[PDB]
RNA sequence: AUGUGCUUGGCUGAGGAGCCAAUGGG
RNA sequence: CGUUGCCCUCGGCCGAUCGAAAGGGAGUCGGGUUCAGAUCCCCGAAUCCGGGGCGGAGAUGGCGCCGCGAGGCGUCCAGUGCGGUAACGCGACCGAUCCCGGAGAAGCCGGCGGGAGCCCCGGGGAGAGUUUCUUUUCUUUUGAAGGGCAGGGCGCCCUGGAAUGGGUUCGCCCCGAGAGAGGGGCCCGUGCCUUGGAAAGCGUCGCGGUCCGGCGGCGUCCGGUGAGCUCUCGCUGGCCCUUGAAAAUCCGGGGGAGAGGGUGUAAAUCUCGCGCCGGGCCGUACCCAUAUCCGCAGCAGGUCUCCAAGGUGAACAGCCUCUGGCAUGUUGGAACAAUGUAGGUAAGGGAAGUCGGCAAGCCGGAUCCGUAACUUCGGGAUAAGGAUUGGCUCUAAGGGCUGAGCAGCCGACUUAGAACUGGUGCGGACCAGGGGAAUCCGACUGUUUAAUUAAAACA
RNA sequence: AGGGCGAAGCCAGAGGAAACUCUGGUGGAGGUCCGUAGCGGUCCUGACGUGCAAAUCGGUCGUCCUGGGUAUAGGGG
């Protein structure tokens, strides 16, 4: 697995190519978006509810936990 | 700071099989071995500080002084008496 | 661990290990009344 | 009399009571 | 780049080939699933090897017309990376035949240290047991790979210079070929954190039962200690007239033939980050041993390994227990004669027995005293001989963190000295050397007639 | 396994005019010792001797090796 420290990285690997899922995991303390690639899976962490609705909504058109 | 437990018994007080009212603990907790005002007991449930595990042995001490078909189980700091 | 041409043989030699059929003994010239049969314990593979 | 004491190690939460150690030992 | 002959050219012998399911040899782990298979099935997360995309790297720089434009033109000239004093570092950072080197690739034993698994101690939960006492007794309480940071190591670098020599280990060791001190670098990081990853697992309490990786709640929490056992990683010693594989295979370096493009890039990537495709063949059940193998058998025999907890105790001893397992080893019942096989005891005597103290009984552990002849000076030697040993209650001593010596908090076990106390019992079971004075032979340790001779024989 | 003895080397202390000696500690050698596992097989001339067994069993004992691969074949090894 890889860990993304920054949103637009994370926005970057969503709109690969060989992305093909993206799994969002809302957990007590915080929140990981998953994005399933060809080689690893991405995982970016967000402790703020509003970044990550807002995060949520600017997401490529083409499932929660 | 305060730390407290509910040690309902609302099923075999109901039914009649022992009363609530032996019950309320007070000439059998120890603290500190043998404690003053330092834990208190409210009856009404009961009811403050401590291991709650020490209010499970107790109870159940007290079901085998009454031959007490009961069973002590609830949620965090709650213990509840309930029937097979 | 085995070999293929080892467990090749063993397969056979576990083929040839049933009874005979039923039928046979019906047949005009039959002299067959059962089955060289073998066993793991009583009689062992030429190995 | 495995009768009754004593006693080692272990075991039954402790005790009261005992058991195991091809007859525990005395 | 599938094309033929030639030179401008190079290409030595370990000559084919076989030889290890324990040696060498890249790369897979977690969870779930069956009546019987799973590191192989499914879910998920990776990885190695082999075979024509995108990004990044190659890297935008330096007379003079307008311009104090950082504007583009006009021309010429550079550019096969950069940083650190250094050890070395950074995403990558051309290059053949050839040459040098490294790794693969090294014994046995000792001591010490780090890491982990287990064990142990004190608390907090969940369930269970007991119930005169016991806030008690038992059970239970994150993979590979990547990225950080610990802690372990370094004959690695820089400054500087040492005697009143200093540093230092359990031991040693080290130093003007450079110590101590200070500041750095590299390697290993199986340890912690994090992505993985809680969604799964487990515990407990509930709800839907047709099916059900069914749906839910709560939890999966804090510390401490060690000559402890097992594994591992290091460091430093000892022993050898013993010096403890080879090859496949993989890598670095030296050198420089060459290639690349002309001012916007081109050749090229120890090959840097992603992306694409593939990994055929054979084995895989189970037993593995008081009935799955060999011994004619479901034979008290033999047959290579890995893991292994609590108590006692020096202990992988013996004895008792937990996890796990079993049904007493080709039967059962009644009785308890002789003779037997295997154990126990025996008054008084104490080898009178016998070829012969045969066997079996005396001794036995620790602690404190004491120990002869003789000797190759090493020994003999636990020589011989004597005392003690329980339980309980104390005293004294033996460590780590806090501001020639004072106050707190933490901490594991010993040793010694006492008092009291038992119908003198106390290494209470288990474990566990009888001794001395001589002769003969062989120096010793070692070996030997599998199945009658272990010896003085052989070496 | 766990223990005993305890060599070389090393540290300190004491004695002595000196030469040097002594004492304590440290250290951990050895075809060393007691003794597990392993290997072996002394005695009971025990058991058994139509055996569990074409050589095994129990106490008592000595010491503290082993798988696989490969080579040597009968007047030969």
């Amino acid at each position: 697995p890889r860990k993304i420290e920054e949103i637009k990285d994370f926005l970057l690997t969503a709109r690969r190519k060989d992305a093909k899922s993206v799994k969002i995991k809302k957990n007590k303390d915080n929140v990981k978006f998953k994005v399933r690639c060809s080689r690893y899976l991405y995982t970016l962490v967000i402790t703020d509810k509003e970044k990550a609705e807002k995060l949520k909504q600017s997401l490529p058109p083409g499932k929660e936990l | 700071q305060v730390l407290k437990f509910t040690l309902d018994c609302t099923h075999p007080v109901e039914d009649g099989i022992m009363d609530a009212a032996n019950f309320e603990l007070q000439e059998r907790i120890k603290v500190n071995g043998k404690g003053g005002g330092v834990v208190t007991i409210e009856r009404s449930k009961i009811t403050t500080s401590f291991s709650k595990r020490y209010l499970k042995y107790l109870t159940k001490k007290y079901l085998k002084k009454n031959n007490l078909w009961l069973r002590v189980v609830n949620s965090k700091e709650s213990y509840e008496l309930r029937y097979f | 661990h085995k070999t293929f041409r080892i467990k090749r043989f063993l397969a056979k030699k576990q083929k040839q290990n049933r009874p005979i059929p039923q039928w046979i003994r019906m047949k005009t010239g039959n002299k067959i009344r059962y089955n060289k049969r073998r066993h793991w314990r009583r009689t062992k593979l030429g190995l």
